[PDB]
RNA sequence: AGAACCUUACCUGGUCUUGACAUCCACGGAAGUUUUCAGAGAUGAGAAUGUGCCUUCGGGAACCGUGAGACAGGUGCUGCAU
DNA sequence: CCCTGTCTGGCGTCCTCTCACCTATGA
DNA sequence: TCATATTATTACGCCAGACAGGG
């Protein structure tokens, strides 16, 4: 079964592996991530009640008074978003949020507050999304691209080769937390452990264990073993249990139970690790030289004197044995410092520290953090406990404690915000423990260790920053107020909230201004993963790893599509099956695979759990019930693709697309392109520019449906049922009774975007390609956006292409056009411009709109009216005059008249003028204003008829179980219709019901229309300051000519040379001429082989279509032509459309065979494809030549060109890099101010930057007076510059040089020092 | 200076000059006032710091700003840097006269003169159109000339010729790395907007036609237009600085014009006929009674110049083909005949038009120049080699290579589970194998491309090397080499991963097979590599070119 | 390039005064169509028909009627103001 | 006193094109 | 409108060059 804009060109789809997944709403992280930012959401988590319930209630410092919360909401906007658009107010709406201000009396902490106050009060307006994943911030229309940054959560960090230029590893450890302050641990070469605290100096790391009330014993007993001298008999034992002699040289005589274990000399192996542990050793008599280098654990006293015999961590001598054995402590803790494993790294920095106590540990730290300000008690502790502890200003979120819990192989993944003392031991534990050699370090481009930052995350993070800053307010004001005599808004002020979102949405990094010049592109820049931004690297700096795919990209972002130039790899774009993790990871999907049978359930894995699990591959040959039917399968474990056993997989690939993106799974063939040259292809296809006649891709992969569905550029239509099409303003669909509420009885009315600029000046428009009277189904599509043909994706168009070198016209990747192609006008494309004008009041009185336009004669009045300002319409070019804007006193007037600018035409399509309250004359201005003001109540009492007429009817539809009186219910016309009594059996109140409809319809229409003339009655909307606001749109009709640049969409560029006759064409021996002739050099080395298949495809393809064209021009009754459809349908090997074709009525196969006469659409999906076999068993159907290759004869010459060329057609593309907006020259003209230099650019008048390397280039030659020209008098030194223009046009070539205005400049400026630079002797 | 509104938008050093003398004015009233000691100290230490932030901005602790976080710009900021003096305005200028568009081929050209527009030379030419309109007479006043051409009558058309004529101009393309990256041409008007430029040039430039765009500068003066002629004409850079190796070397189109018209095969049409003279081999071709590759004795004159300055002819026969008595035609009188006779791909080519400029000189050098380029462009026109799907030939012996070499590491994992061999031997026999298995590929392919054609003439069968398209794109050295062929058609190696150490499982299917999904995943391993390290070598090797200019 | 009436601007009487000719509101009536007596006639008084284009019904555009004025009107003078 | 980690400054590609956005305060 | 005058983030990679520390 099909909908019915499925059945009018249903394309025929290769592939043979059933997809199991249909691919998710390609905008649905900025949808999701913003849905999440406003909506509201109990239990808070998260939102905007997520920053209400964080900063609210405040209490002020006893101030006896605690503002609450309640609830808020979000008004309706005031402008809806095409006269936002129209008028640059940003697309916002009011924020009303209740609070309840309660007031205490004196002591009440339980007391019940001596007044309440509440109000629904009015903070900020933030800017809501419109349907499509955009912003309209002031007037444009803008993209918040999601951020990719570092997870907060600690990271081991190696930095294994650098640093010390000696080999030696390091170890560094960040705890990362979401808001807050940095703490990082570090080695340095001497093995000693060194903290930091946001980047700043290097304190050794155990005075924050000092910190944290930890004596030095404590600290020992954390990070070390005990090992136990007994004094005994003699030479005071040891407790030996034997793991800690592993791997060490036996010093001494190793003996007990009267049996000599292990001599010295030899090196303790492990089995005489197993011999001691089943002769069960334990205590051995030492001798003196073994303790002699240990270092005691614990502190001990001598009992009698009672003094000190030794600090902890204190190294023993003989003499030291010769103290503390006399007084009477038996036992002596020692620490084990294991060369090998357990190094002693905490006791070694406890020997740096100059730092005894807690107190001088909070005194450095406070020295460390804030200096010259003095470390007293308070201020320390203060400080310290509010470093990591407090929740408001260090807070670990959810990711931060799940990842914090899982690099340390916790056990619970929920905890408390801020850390504790036991994680920072556990980190530096950890950390320890990787410098022994268990556990390893982390990586940084690892996607598990990478989070996504969105548009409601960075937006809730800006309302929470305005939000402490009005609480501040808050607590400023309620310590001075004074009570009752303030109400909520003399405490709370709207203004910093609305100053922090609006400072996010207008100016940053990634609030950015949208490429919008194609639904492709619409839809691959909202599906953005940036590594740049606030918290993230930078273009300039970082880096090689960080621009590289890792193993983790598979699934979650496209390996092909990021843009080449200074940011590769930064500009990831997302996936297309790719969703986004409840903690912000990426997070793809699988198909679970229990036994043998790979189930068809899905399930979604993140690079933290793909790792463990094994996952298959795409394309991997199952048959009919799932098991793979080899007993081997390429896999991956983690992060290597190794072939595996057949029973063993966990999970496998859900389909083959689900690498790429949604820009590179446009391009057929892609597995045979190069990865190179499918990344060019990607990013140009990004680029093109919407024909005026939009012609579906021959060779597609069927995902150019969704592509240009979800993104919001046709008219897709919301609930089913036929047409009443009145259309020329808007599509009107009836809906059926099933998808149809009962009341609100409701036709749905389409409003069509017609002839408007885009944000890079192309034409958005869109086109009904639905008729009159015509089943729609709900999902279905009405109107074809740009660049779309019948709800597919048509961003080029599709022409004979053959490969062959032309007499050179096609030389290195130049492109030879015929006459065909422009005289169809099939890429001449329309461009549209905004020009401003206004007349502000700079000085000397406000200027004047006015056609007495002075100096210049009968060449100012033309192409305006009397009163002035261009008249509309017309075919003006460039100096024209379009408004007159002119002041008197600026015999002293002058021509500020904006005028249309140097090389352009074009087309007055709109003049739009929200002007200072007065542009009139006598009366425009209130000439149009009772037009609008009769057109209102038109409509509006046409619609209420029109429901009428639909209710009359309807009336008398129900007219049948209360009078069905059809000769008796005709009475009055425009008067009443129903007049019967009823009672009871069956409700038929029906009458009763409908006639409170009508009643409430000319009640409501009325009330409707009165607001109407109110809106209508007005000067105009558009904001202050600003006087005389006169926007012109012109709309120029750009053709193709030599020097464009067209592209198909595998990467092979190309810039149009000559646009060739028609005759002069290699035609084959049918007679038609080719279109384009490409250059097959660019194939061998550019190994982008796939546009090869394209063409052989594509040929077929349209094989196939002057097939049906035959059989349905050369008219046939519709059997022949549905058994040659179901030919063309079925094709080849196993696949997944067939059709089902003889049920499409006898009608439905003949609208399709009208829509394939032009080509028969073939879907190359992306992995997955057409085999080789297939395009030729598919060039059989067709009665073409199987090897793609037809034999061409010369239009020049009329004899065959030897050696068969490659025809077919190639869906080549126009890229917005038009020829007439590059072509510049200068010879004369304004300047800079500072320097006597020409300006820059083409919108300024300007000149060729004669850079550095060419003034070396000329210093290469022997060019001494042609580099004197390029710097002296062609550029800055105005005495010579002048002396050259009358020199040249008095004919004589001869500069008269001087000295450079610029260098003068130098000397200012470098006297303008203490410097004194001088000229000397003559 | 005002920007567009009602605000002045002000520079940084007002900023930073109007902060100094408030606090001197400051500072001058408190020693007027006897402030104590701890008062004129802060005082003086703000204007000290003040007149230091002023002079260096930085410097000193963190550099102070006005408009938003970022520091103002202060005098020493206006010298040093990237954007100071010297390198922004000093060393490099914007220039008047100067014009820019986007380049396209036009190869009817002759190699001292580029296409050039028509709106773009009545711009950069108005004053010398100005003073020719005023020798005249057609006008009177400078305003009436400049009227004239706003206007753009019928007569400044025929003036904009007489201007044009012998008036070289400077093209170039923006990254200027070495010297023949500007080169002086003489225009011809182009109906048009893009810069028609003579194609053998763009090898000098590095300039393809995908998107590019050229800058024109106009010489002013005398002794500049004579400097674009004598020094920095396109005729006159035919050889490279670096060395002595020809940068007018034929590029592309025209080596495969020239591979596929001088060769052979063992039957064509006229196979054994003999000719006259390379006329009528020309004559032959035309008429449709040869084919362009047919061998055939000729007879040819070779001028060898063996005396001291004299040419002394000799006629002979030659065993040759008709392509190469056609490409005889166009070979000047001193080069032996031996310069043609064999295939003629790029190296060969290049060794020709070298031997020419090392015999004859230069101007036979440049008109020779010009007619291998007609000569190749025509006859790669009449060559037809297009490029099809049939064209890369899979090698039959493809699959039971791989299938040996699956056996292989089959044998080796068999010995790695009962754990004889160590894990790095066996990584080193994987990786020893499969570089065995793809030279051998390689091979099979190779074979099956180089001599795959076996026409018989009269008789058994004879082999010669292929006219296979990708194959004569390969052997003809215009675009292609070994490794690229192999690709296409052969098993594209094991390609590494981002560690720097090598995958153990190659890419055993090529691009006319279909990479799978795992396969291309690793290929973008290897080439995101490659584009990451171009687009940051570029920074590297300009700041090199950097340091070089300014130490010499 | 045509005075019986008309034309006609002149005389004699009989008459009209926002007017024969226009625009504007206010508000009375659809315009108009037919016919009657007195009068030199201008005009001053009667009998028959119609309600069309559109109304959250304070009404409208064509065409008569009345009053207010703003104005209309002048073949009145100056061809020595033009 | 001669090695030495450690800290501080100083580099990091040319040419071009499009768009938007610009200090608070205040009797 | 017309003078008043500066604070609560961190996440480059060498590579010279100068400096306090110590055998």
């Amino acid at each position: 079964v099909y909908s019915y804009t499925e059945k009018k060109r249903i394309r025929k789809d290769f592939g043979k592996r059933p997809q199991v997944l249909d691919v998710p709403y390609l905008l649905s992280i900025q949808l999701d991530s913003f849905q999440k930012f406003i909506e509201q959401d109990p239990e808070g988590q998260y939102g905007l009640e997520a920053a209400f319930r964080s900063v609210f209630p405040i209490q002020s410092y006893s101030g006896n008074s605690e503002l609450q919360y309640v609830s808020y909401r979000l008004g309706e906007p005031v402008f809806d978003v095409q006269e936002c658009q129209i008028r640059g107010v940003t697309y916002s709406a009011p924020l009303r949020v209740k609070l309840r201000l309660v007031i205490y009396e004196r002591e009440a902490p339980e007391g019940t507050v001596k007044d309440i106050k509440e109000q629904e009060v009015y903070m900020g307006e933030i800017p809501l999304m419109t349907d499509n994943g955009t912003f309209v911030i002031n007037g444009t229309e803008r993209v918040i691209v999601s951020q990719l940054h570092r997870s907060p959560g600690v990271f081991f960090d190696s930095d294994k080769g650098k640093t010390h230029s000696s080999g030696k590893v390091l170890y560094n450890a960040r705890i990362i937390p979401y808001r807050g302050s940095w703490l990082d641990f570090e080695f340095d070469p001497k093995d000693n452990l060194f903290v930091r605290i946001d980047r700043r100096r290097k304190l050794p790391a155990t005075i924050i264990l000092r910190a944290l009330n930890y004596t030095t014993e404590q600290i020992l007993d954390l990070f070390f073993e005990k090992v136990i001298f007994e004094i005994r008999d003699n030479k005071l034992q040891m407790e030996l249990v034997p793991e800690r002699l592993r791997g060490e040289t036996a010093s001494f005589d190793i003996e007990a139970n009267g049996k000599v274990y292990v001599e010295k000399g030899r090196r303790i192996t492990a089995r005489h690790i197993r011999q001691l542990e089943k002769d069960d050793v334990k205590l051995i008599e030492v001798p003196v030289e073994y303790i002699a280098g240990k270092v005691v654990a614990k502190d001990y006293i001598d009992e009698s004197t009672g003094e000190l015999i030794c600090a902890a961590n204190m190294e023993l001598s003989l003499d030291l044995l010769a103290k503390l054995s006399q007084s009477g402590h038996k036992r002596i803790e020692t620490l084990f410092t294991n060369d090998l494993d357990h190094g002693p790294y905490i006791s070694e920095t406890l020997r740096v520290d100059p730092t005894n106590d807690r107190l001088s540990a909070l005194v450095e730290i406070y020295r460390m953090m804030r200096p010259g300000e003095p470390p007293t008690r308070e201020a320390a502790e203060s400080l310290f406990e509010n470093l990591f502890f407090s929740e408001d200003r260090y807070d670990l979120s959810a990711v931060g404690r799940m990842k914090f819990n899982r690099s340390l192989l916790r056990e619970e993944i929920e905890g408390s915000g801020i850390l504790s003392k036991d994680d920072i031991i556990d980190v530096m534990k950890k950390l320890i423990d990787i410098r022994n050699g268990k556990g390893e370090v982390d990586d940084i481009d690892h996607l598990g260790n990478r989070r996504i930052r969105s548009v409601g995350e960075m937006a809730e993070n800006q309302f929470r920053v305005g939000l402490v800053r009005v609480e501040r307010a808050v607590k400023e004001r309620l310590s001075l107020g004074d009570l009752d005599t303030l109400m909520p808004q003399d405490m709370i002020n709207a203004k910093p909230i609305s100053a922090a979102v609006k400072e996010f949405f207008g100016s940053s990094q990634l609030s950015q201004f949208m490429d919008q010049n194609n639904p492709l592109s619409e839809i691959t820049h909202k599906r953005r993963i940036s590594a740049l931004g606030p918290g993230g690297l930078t273009r300039e700096r970082a880096g090689f790893e960080v621009r590289d795919v890792h193993p983790t990209h598979y699934g979650r972002v496209c390996p092909i599509e990021t843009p080449e130039g200074p940011n590769i790899g930064l500009i990831n774009s997302l996936s297309v099956y790719a969703q986004t993790n409840e903690y912000g990871f990426l997070e793809t999907p699988y198909r679970k695979v229990t036994d043998g049978v790979v189930t068809d359930e899905i399930h979604y894995l993140s690079a933290i759990e793909e790792g463990n699990y094994v996952i298959a591959q795409a394309n991997s040959n199952l048959d009919e019930e799932g098991h793979f039917v080899e007993d081997l399968v390429t896999c991956r474990s983690k992060g290597e693709s190794s072939l595996f056993s057949r029973d063993q997989v966990d999970y496998m690939d859900v389909s083959t697309q689900q690498v790429v993106s949604v820009g590179a799974s446009l391009i057929p063939f892609l597995e045979h392109d190069d990865a190179n040259r499918a990344l060019m292809g990607a990013n140009m296809q990004r680029q093109a520019v919407p024909t005026l006649r939009a012609d579906k891709p021959l060779v597609g992969t069927g995902m150019e449906r969704a592509v240009a569905v979800d993104s919001g550029v046709t008219a897709v239509a919301k609930r089913g049922g036929v047409v009443q099409y009145v259309d020329a303003s808007r599509i009107v669909i009836k809906v059926n009774e099933d998808e149809m509420y009962p009341g609100e009885a409701g036709i749905d009315i389409y409003n069509l975007t017609k002839y408007t600029r885009s944000n890079q000046n192309t034409c958005i428009n869109q086109m009904p390609c639905v008729s009159l009277g015509e089943p729609v189904e709900r999902g279905d599509v009405l109107a074809d956006g740009p660049s779309t043909d019948l709800g597919e994706l048509a961003l080029g168009q599709n022409m004979r292409v053959a490969f062959m070198p032309w007499n050179g016209y096609n030389f290195e990747d130049s492109i030879l056009v015929s006459e065909r192609v422009v005289q169809e006008d099939r890429f001449t494309t329309i461009h549209i411009q905004e020009l401003a004008c206004v007349s502000r009041d700079t000085k000397l009185g406000p200027e004047e709109i006015t056609a007495d336009i002075p100096n210049v004669g009968e060449a100012a009045l033309s192409k305006l009216d009397e009163s002035g300002i261009v008249y509309i319409g017309a075919e003006v070019t460039g100096g024209d005059i379009l408004v007159g804007k002119v002041t008197p006193k600026g015999s002293d007037v002058k021509d500020s008249s904006l005028r249309v600018p140097n090389g352009v035409s074009g087309t007055v399509i709109d003049v739009q003028v929200f002007t200072r309250d007065g542009v009139e004359k006598d009366k425009r201005a209130l000439e149009i204003e009772e037009m609008q003001l009769k057109q209102a109540k038109k409509d509006l009492s046409e619609e209420l008829q029109i429901l009428e007429a639909g209710l009359f009817s309807r009336i008398r539809a129900v007219l049948v179980a209360g009078g069905v009186e059809a000769e008796k219910l005709d009475k009055l016309p425009r008067d009443r219709w129903l007049e019967l009594g009823l009672t009871d059996e069956e409700k038929q109140n029906q009458l009763e019901q409908l006639a409170e409809q009508y009643d409430e319809l000319k009640h409501e229409f009325e009330k409707k229309l009165e607001a109407k003339r109110r809106k209508i009655t007005q000067g105009d909307d558009l904001a202050p300051g600003v006087l005389k606001i006169v926007k012109v749109y012109l709309a120029v009709k750009r053709r193709i000519q030599p020097g464009d640049k067209m592209a198909g969409r595998h990467g092979n560029k190309g810039v149009i040379s000559k646009i060739n006759p028609i005759e002069d064409m290699p035609y084959d021996e049918n007679g038609t001429p080719v279109d384009i002739v490409l250059n097959p050099l660019g194939v061998p080395s550019r190994m982008n082989i796939g546009q090869i298949l394209e063409t052989h495809l594509g040929m077929a393809a349209k094989g196939i279509g002057d097939k049906i064209n035959a059989m349905l021009k050369q008219q046939q009754e519709v059997a022949k032509l549905r058994e040659f459809i179901q030919r063309a349908y079925d094709l080849g090997a196993d696949v997944r459309q067939k059709v089902d074709l003889s049920t499409f009525s006898d009608e439905e196969v003949m609208r399709l065979a009208e829509n394939l006469r032009k080509g028969m659409p073939i879907a190359t999906p992306v992995f997955d494809g057409a085999k080789e076999a297939e395009i030729k068993e598919l060039l059989k159907l067709g009665d073409l030549p199987t090897s793609g290759q037809i034999r061409l004869y010369d239009g020049r010459t009329g004899e065959q060109f030897e050696r068969p060329v490659t025809v077919g057609y190639m869906y080549m593309l126009k890229l917005n890099h038009l020829v007439d907006d590059k072509m510049h020259a200068r010879s004369t003209g304004s300047y800079s101010l500072v320097t006597q230099q020409p300006l820059g650019g083409k919108a300024q008048f300007g000149g060729q930057r004669f850079g550095e390397m060419e003034v070396w280039a000329l210093e290469a030659y022997g060019a001494a007076y042609t580099l004197q020209e390029m710097l002296t008098v062609k550029s800055d030194d105005v005495n010579g510059r002048t002396k050259m223009y009358k020199n040249i046009v008095d004919g004589n070539h001869q500069m008269e040089p001087g000295m450079p205005e610029s260098f003068n400049v130098l000397l200012k400026e470098i006297r303008s020092l203490g410097i004194n630079i001088e000229l000397e002797d003559e | 200076v005002p920007l567009d509104g009602g605000r002045f938008a002000t520079s940084d050093l007002n900023d930073l000059y109007r902060r100094v003398i408030n606090r001197n004015n400051r500072l001058k009233r408190l020693l007027d006032l006897a402030a104590p000691d701890i008062i004129v100290r802060n005082e003086k230490r703000m204007l000290q710091e003040a007149v230091d932030a002023l002079l260096d901005n930085g410097r000193r602790g963190r550099a102070i700003t006005g408009s938003n976080k970022r520091p103002l710009k202060s005098l020493a900021d206006m010298i040093k840097g990237k954007q100071g003096r010297f390198r922004q305005n000093l060393l490099g200028k914007r220039v008047d006269y100067s014009g820019r568009s986007v380049i396209t081929v036009g190869p009817y050209l002759r190699l001292h003169q580029c296409g050039l527009p028509k709106k773009m030379a009545l711009e950069l030419f108005k004053p010398f159109i100005y003073g020719k309109l005023e020798l005249r007479g057609l006008a009177t006043t400078i305003k009436a000339a400049k009227k004239m051409v706003e206007r753009e009558e019928a007569v400044v058309w025929d003036i904009l010729d007489e201007v044009i004529r012998e008036h070289p101009v400077l093209l170039n393309r923006a990254p200027t790395l070495h010297r023949l990256g500007i080169q002086a041409f003489e225009p011809v008007l182009i109906e048009g907007k893009a810069i028609q430029l003579h194609p053998l040039v763009c090898a000098a430039y590095n300039a393809d036609f995908d998107g590019d765009q050229m800058a024109v500068h106009v010489p002013l003066t005398l002794e500049a237009q004579l400097e674009a002629r004598a020094l920095m004409m396109s005729t006159n850079n035919i050889l490279s600085p670096a060395n002595g190796e020809p940068i007018i070397v034929p590029s592309q189109d025209v080596v495969l014009g020239l591979y596929y018209m001088t060769r052979d095969c063992v039957n064509a049409k006229g196979e054994g006929m003999v000719l006259t003279g390379p006329k009528e081999a020309e004559r032959l071709y035309r008429s449709g009674l040869a084919s362009l590759h047919a061998r055939v004795k000729v007879r040819i004159t070779e001028y060898e110049k063996d005396a001291n300055g004299e040419l002394v002819a000799k006629t002979s026969l030659k065993d040759t083909t008709v392509g190469r008595a056609i490409l005889w035609m166009i070979v000047p009188k001193g080069l032996p005949y031996s310069i043609v006779n064999q295939a003629l791909g790029k190296k060969a080519i290049s060794k020709m038009l070298n031997t020419c400029y090392r015999i004859l000189g230069l101007k036979p050098t440049v008109i020779f120049a010009d007619q291998i380029m007609y000569t190749g462009f025509a006859y790669a026109a009449r060559s037809g080699a297009s490029v099809g799907i049939d064209d890369m030939v899979i090698p039959e012996k493809k699959h039971e290579i791989i299938s040996e070499a699956e056996a292989e590491v089959a044998e080796i994992q068999e010995q790695f589970q009962s754990g004889l061999v160590t894990a790095g031997e066996r990584y080193n026999k994987v990786i020893d194998i499969w570089a065995a298995a793809n030279d051998r590929v390689s091979k099979a392919m190779m074979d099956n491309l180089q001599t795959e054609t076996v026409i018989n003439r009269d008789g058994q069968e004879e082999k010669q090397v292929s006219f296979n398209s990708i194959y004569m794109m390969a052997d003809s050295g215009a675009r292609g080499s070994a490794a690229q062929i192999r690709q296409l058609a052969g098993m594209r190696g094991l390609m590494a991963k981002p560690d720097g150490s090598i995958i153990e499982t190659p890419i055993t299917a090529n691009f006319r097979e279909g990479l799978n999904v795992l396969q291309y995943f690793i290929s973008t391993h290897g080439a995101r590599k490659g584009l990451a390290d171009t687009a940051l070598k570029t920074a590297n090797s300009g700041y090199l070119t950097r340091r070089l200019v300014d130490v010499a």
